Order: structure tokens, then sequence, then C-alpha cells
């Protein structure tokens, strides 16, 4: 069922090819996004989960992709019949979505691994009757496309993925599922969820994405990962140019974990011309103040990672601190431990590594070190501060006395006089604290000697010492 | 064996 001018490019032989073909979908009224997923599931496919025969690219053609294309949606418009559903005013209604969401779920095979790589795209659903969590959610959408339904959309937080609809824009719809154990929601709004301030429905500043945002959903969805060890350069190299198109036409303005994604590919390998990766990470920063009320915590993990990564330890605990900030203006919830244990390694083994590496430096006679420097000191403190201030109000505490242990290692890793520096002050470095925990701590944090003991007493629920 | 993550989220 596509229109001859979607078939031009055919035979497609080249990374090349492909971008034309993405440039040239993204000039039309709307991007096919069944052919751009069916390609890249294709290639995907062909040069990381078999690659045997490969000599330069996959070469794609016409008649194997408009073959699955016809699969696809025949299997669609056979099982949804849109006159059981009227659609006043180019709005669908919750119980068509719920049919679509439903002829996807029940297609799938029975029992498989849900955690597997290249299990994303409609190639995916086609050949191999299997979807990962997102990837049913990105199907759902192209569903509704190739039915004309033009009014449903992919939703997006920083670690779930459901659909919104209806008239305006407004109504929201769960299509997958989330996580691992967690009780399915398909059909309802998320408005609980936005209610309960979880990370998981950003308090309501979620991505609702366009048809282009779309395709670069489906683009971040690149997976080059051969195996844990091996990643496919012919995928980067394609992800990284379907990026800059997108970039360039205006589609990642507001798509901070792509503007991410496209820094750390340039790191790895530059494009001549092209903004550096620091200046990328600002701008994925940049995009969630604009767009998302400052709301989203990967943009500020995305550049601490680069800055860790840098061994740029001041930077690195400057934006750590930073993404503490947005997080402790959420409750934790249920089904937010993908973010709790984001925390949890930053807190209790990077940073750590971080500052006994920056030790040793220091022992070197390293000048300008972070652990000399009390506004470092400051990050590191503000940093717990978010995640206290996180664990106020929630249904589910975050500290225990796991976390105790590095905290106490960390804070002694600055000299009492560096720590003297910092001036805690209420509503040289200054610091406001949120959090009613580092609000106690703060006469312990300046002693020569960090009490241990006192620091695990506030940090914690524990409030009495050993009996004997 | 490669694995499956969330598109675009940081990390390895």
């Amino acid at each position: 069922g596509l229109k001859a001018a979607q078939k031009t490019l055919f035979p497609l032989r080249s990374i090349d090819d492909v971008v034309r073909l993405f440039a040239a979908e993204l000039g039309r009224e709307e991007p096919d996004l069944v052919l751009l997923s069916l390609v890249l599931g294709f290639v995907e496919h062909f040069l990381a989960v078999n690659r045997v025969g490969l000599t330069y690219f996959p070469v794609a053609d016409l008649s194997i992709i408009a073959a699955l294309y016809a699969r696809f949606t025949a299997q669609i418009r056979g099982a949804v019949d849109l006159s059981l559903y009227p659609r006043e005013g180019g709005v669908s209604s919750r119980e068509l979505v719920k049919k679509v969401s439903d002829v996807i779920w029940n297609s799938l095979s029975r029992s498989y691994f849900k955690d597997r790589a290249h299990i994303q795209s409609l190639f995916s659903f086609i050949t191999g009757t299997k979807l990962d969590s997102s990837g049913v959610a990105f199907a759902v959408v192209g569903a509704c496309q190739a039915l004309g339904l033009r009014d449903v959309h992919l939703a997006l937080s920083e670690d779930h993925a459901w659909v919104v609809f209806g008239p305006n824009g407004e109504q929201t719809a769960e299509v997958t599922w989330h996580g691992k154990g967690n009780e399915d929601r398909r059909g309802q709004t998320v408005n609980a969820g936005v209610a309960e301030r979880s990370w998981l429905y950003l308090k309501g500043s979620y991505m609702r994405c366009d048809r282009k945002m779309e395709v670069a959903f489906m683009v971040c969805a690149i997976n080059p990962s051969i195996d844990l060890h091996t990643d496919s350069l012919e995928l980067l190299q394609l992800q990284q140019k379907l990026l800059w198109l997108l970039y360039d036409l205006g589609h990642l303005e507001r798509y901070p974990m792509a503007l991410g994604n496209l820094a750390d590919l340039e790191e790895l390998e530059p494009t001549p011309g092209r903004p550096d990766p620091l200046t990328l990470y600002h701008k994925g920063i940049a995009s969630a103040k604009t767009y998302y009320r400052d709301e989203h915590i990967y943009p500020y993990m995305y550049l601490a990672r680069y800055h860790c990564r840098n061994r740029n330890v001041r930077e690195a605990l400057q934006a750590w601190a930073d993404t503490a900030t947005v997080i402790q203006d959420y409750n934790y919830c249920r089904e937010d431990e993908e973010i709790y244990k984001e925390f949890f390694e930053v807190a209790n083994d990077v940073i750590p590594n971080l500052l006994k590496e920056a030790a040793s430096l220091l022992e070197a006679g390293s000048q300008g070190s972070a652990l000399q420097d009390p506004e470092c000191f400051a990050h590191l403190l503000r940093f717990y501060d978010g995640i206290c201030k996180w664990e106020e109000g929630s249904p589910t505490p975050v500290l225990h006395v796991g976390w105790a242990t590095f905290l106490v290692q960390s804070l002694g890793r600055f000299e009492g006089q560096v720590r003297q520096k910092v001036r805690i002050v209420s509503v040289g470095p200054v610091l406001t604290f949120q959090s009613e925990k580092m609000k106690g701590m703060k006469e312990l944090l300046v002693a020569t000697k960090i009490n241990s003991s006192a620091i695990k007493l506030q940090l914690t629920a524990q409030s009495q010492v050993q009996m004997k | 064996s490669a694995r499956w993550r969330f598109p675009a989220r940081p990390g390895t």
C-alpha cells in the first residue's frame, strides 16, 4: 500500500540511501512510520542480528520491504473494523485506541524474553511476533497511522511510553506494560500517575510527539549492540546521520534525550562542522527547561556522565547536584525504580570512585583539585540534599544505612579546612538546604573529624544506638 | 548477550 513516490529510492544500498529515504519522508505531509520502522528493522537485523554475507550494507529491495509493509497493513486493517468506532471530527475514541492496542498485544508471542535487543521495530513485530515494552506503544501508533487516525500520537516519559489522542489531543491511554512484575494498566489514563508526582509520569511534563518526533523516537530506538562487547559501526553511523537530519529540520527541539544521544555519538566520532558534545548536552538541558518545566532528570545525567568520563570532577559534581535539584520535587513511587537505581549508583559507586582518584592525584600535587575546592564540597552536599528532599512526602523511603557509609566516606575526602569554607544559610560558597535531613546535619559537616555515627543517625530512620 | 534499553536513556 505504498504510494509511488515512496518507492523511487529503492533499492536502498547504503546508509546515505537510508538517510535520503528519511529525508523524503520527513518532507511529506506525514512521514510513514510503518515504512521507516520496517526499513530500520531490516537494516538492523542484517547488521546486528545476522551479519552473515554482509559486504557493504544489506540492500533493501522494494519487493521485500513492500511485502512486509503489506503484511502489517493487512493484519491491522483486517482486525480493526473502523465502522464499529465512528469518528466525529478527526478524533479517535478510547474504544478504538484500546482495540488497536489489543490487536498488537494479542499478536505477540505468548512467551519470550522482553529485555532482548533488536525487538523494537515493526520488522521484529512482523517477522518474530516480538516487541519490547516501548516498541508496543510505537507499533500501536504506527497501526493508528495506517488506519488514518491522525490524532493518535506517542507520549514518552524518561522510562515509559503510552499514547495521546482524542479531542484536542488531551486524552491519554496506557497501551503497553512497564517494568517487571508490575500490574498492567492498559486502557487507563495516566492521570493517577501525574497526580502522584512520580518520576515515571514527569508531573505531566512528558513528551507529546508529533509524527516527526515519532520518527526521532525510532531513530533513538536503533540498537547498534551486536553483543555486550561490540557495536555495529554502520548502525552507529546511521543513527548519528539520522539524528543530524532531524536536528536540522527542528525535530529534536523538544526531545532532550535525543540531543544527549547525539552528543554521545559526537564524542565517539565527531562530525566536521557540527557543535561539540558539551554544546549538545547543554542544548538538551535547555530543551527540558524550555518545554518541560525543567522536570527531566536525564539531561543532567547525560552531562554528568560526560564529565565523569572526561575526569572533570568539579563539573561532574555540579551536574549531579543539578540532577538532584530536579528530583527533589518528585515523590518516589513504586514504578520509579530505574531512577532510584541511577541515583544509588551515582552516590554509592560513581562519586566514591571519582573522589578516590582525586585523592590520589591530590597526593601527587594536583593544582585546582576538586578536593580543595569548597564549591565542589557544596555540590556534593546539594546532591545529597536533593535526594533527601525527594524522600520527603514519598510513599516509599529512599535512604538507608547502605547510603550512610558512602556519604561518610565522601565527606571525609575533603579536608576540614575546605569543608569549613561552605556557609550553609537558612531560608565563599553559600548553600541553602531544602531537606530537613541535611538541615540537621549542618553542624556535623565541618568537624575536622566527621562523626560517622552521628551522620548515620541523621541520614537514616535509625534513632537509637546499640544497647550493649 | 546484548540487552534492550529504553530509547535514548543515558549510559551503558
